[PDB]
């Protein structure tokens, strides 16, 4: 019975910087460690097998090393491309991988511009409509959004999405969906949508009508 | 020099077998030290399956689900394939098959994946998205989308000007709703100079309900 468990769970590294991933192998493994990359959307990239040998086609600046229980993997000058999910797996007949650890670069702060759509009309035909807000681009991974129906706060009906870091411009955009029967929706008057970010001083509300 | 190919249903039903067969293309399968199987259940990293051997067929196999898993190789067919029985909901995932290759340690470690074949466990039926268009309220830049309501199970695809459009464009994630279906958006981010002379329509496909719908947003 052997477990490795990965550390950090995210990793935040400005442009540039070194990466320190860790994988601690639960008994002593030598150098039977593998870790791979893995992008949203596509297949695990091998990078280092054997705790410490390249794969063909990595570059120098990833590079593994460790020996018995503790494992690193360093990402040396940061890039763009390296904003993926890392995984180190032990090499054994009962093979088994760790919880991953997730890497984004670091950015300057970043406002959210904040985008509300109202239903369209062949929605309201359907019995449900649903009410979307927008946050695009904002460095600040988190934000809070608030869903306001005639100054009634009304969170607990929705659900939010967020994309991963933009390639080119280092961001996260996120969008909420309020879901209401048309027969509520009706109903009621004003729909807002409130957004708290750090790059926001004050709350941003966008609302409109019918 | 070695690709790899998932094929098998995308839905399946609870209790049921799955069966997920990997078409290698390259090299000869028996070619290769040894072939396996790892999925990616959502919201969890990658977990090993099992793992055939060429030289002497042996299998090894993760211990939480082994009189539940076997596989088979055609060499005829030049693929392998796994098959899972008394399939719970548990098992949905994005099922990968990677090619091994022990180094000179002889322990194994995983080369080359393959493209991945999500397979979603429900006794839920195949239904199709409602599009809708997202347009701001009727300022030096607007924001346009689409809402792909509704829609079981996934993936889904989204394009917005037959892929001529790929600036600014943000699809995100599917939400799924306590509903059982799914729905996504799809927003784009343009000059309001240009909303009059610019036509913007995104193309939803859904392959499991074989639907199409282009959507003019305005």
């Amino acid at each position: 019975e052997i477990m490795v468990t990965q550390s950090p769970v995210t990793l935040s590294v400005s442009p540039g910087e070194r990466a320190t991933l860790s994988c601690r192998a639960s008994q002593s493994v030598r150098n039977r460690i593998a870790w791979y990359q893995q992008k949203p959307g596509q297949s695990p990239r091998l990078l280092i097998y054997d705790a410490s040998i390249r794969a063909p086609g990595i570059p120098d600046r990833l590079s593994g090393s460790g020996s018995g229980t503790e494992f690193t993997l360093t990402i040396n000058s940061l890039e763009p491309s390296d904003v993926a999910v890392y995984f180190c797996q032990l090499e054994a007949n009962w093979l088994t991988f760790g919880g991953g650890t997730k890497v984004e670069i670091k950015r300057a702060v970043a406002a959210p511009s904040v985008f509300i759509f109202p239903p369209s009309e062949d929605q309201v035909k359907s019995g449900t409509v649903s009410v979307v807000c927008l946050l695009n681009n904002f460095y600040p991974r988190e934000a809070s959004v608030k869903w306001k129906v005639d100054g009634v706060l009304k969170t607990g009906n929705s659900q939010e999405s967020v994309t991963e870091q933009d390639s080119k411009d280092n961001t996260y955009s996120l969008s909420s969906t309020l879901t209401l029967s048309n027969t509520d929706y009706q109903s009621h008057n004003v729909y807002a949508c409130e957004v708290t970010h750090q790059g926001l001083s004050s709350p941003v509300t966008k609302s409109f009508n019918r | 020099q070695v690709q790899l190919k998932e094929s098998g249903p995308g839905l399946v039903r609870p209790s049921e077998t799955l069966s997920l067969t990997c078409a290698v293309s390259g090299t000869s399968i028996n070619s290769a030290y040894a072939w396996g199987w790892v999925r990616l259940p959502p919201g969890k990293g990658l977990e090993w399956i099992m793992t055939v051997y060429t030289s002497t067929g042996n299998t090894y196999s993760d211990p939480s689900l082994k009189s539940r898993v076997t596989i088979s190789k055609d060499t005829s067919k030049n693929q392998f394939s796994l098959r899972l029985s008394s399939v719970t909901v548990e098992d949905t995932a994005v099922y990968f098959c990677a090619r091994a290759d022990g180094s000179d340690s002889g322990w194994p470690h995983f080369d080359n994946w393959g493209q991945g074949l999500l397979v979603t466990v429900s006794s839920a039926s195949t239904k199709g998205p409602s599009v809708f268009p997202l347009a701001p309220s009727s300022e030096s830049t607007a924001a346009l989308g689409c809402l792909v309501k509704d829609y079981f199970p996934e993936p889904v695809t989204v394009s917005w000007n037959s892929g001529s459009l790929t600036s600014g464009v943000h699809t995100f994630p599917a939400v799924l709703q306590s509903s059982g279906l799914y729905s996504l958006s799809s927003v784009v981010t343009v000059p309001s100079s240009s909303l009059g002379t610019q036509t913007y329509v995104c193309n939803v496909n859904h392959k499991p309900s074989n639907t199409k719908v282009d959507k003019r947003v305005e």
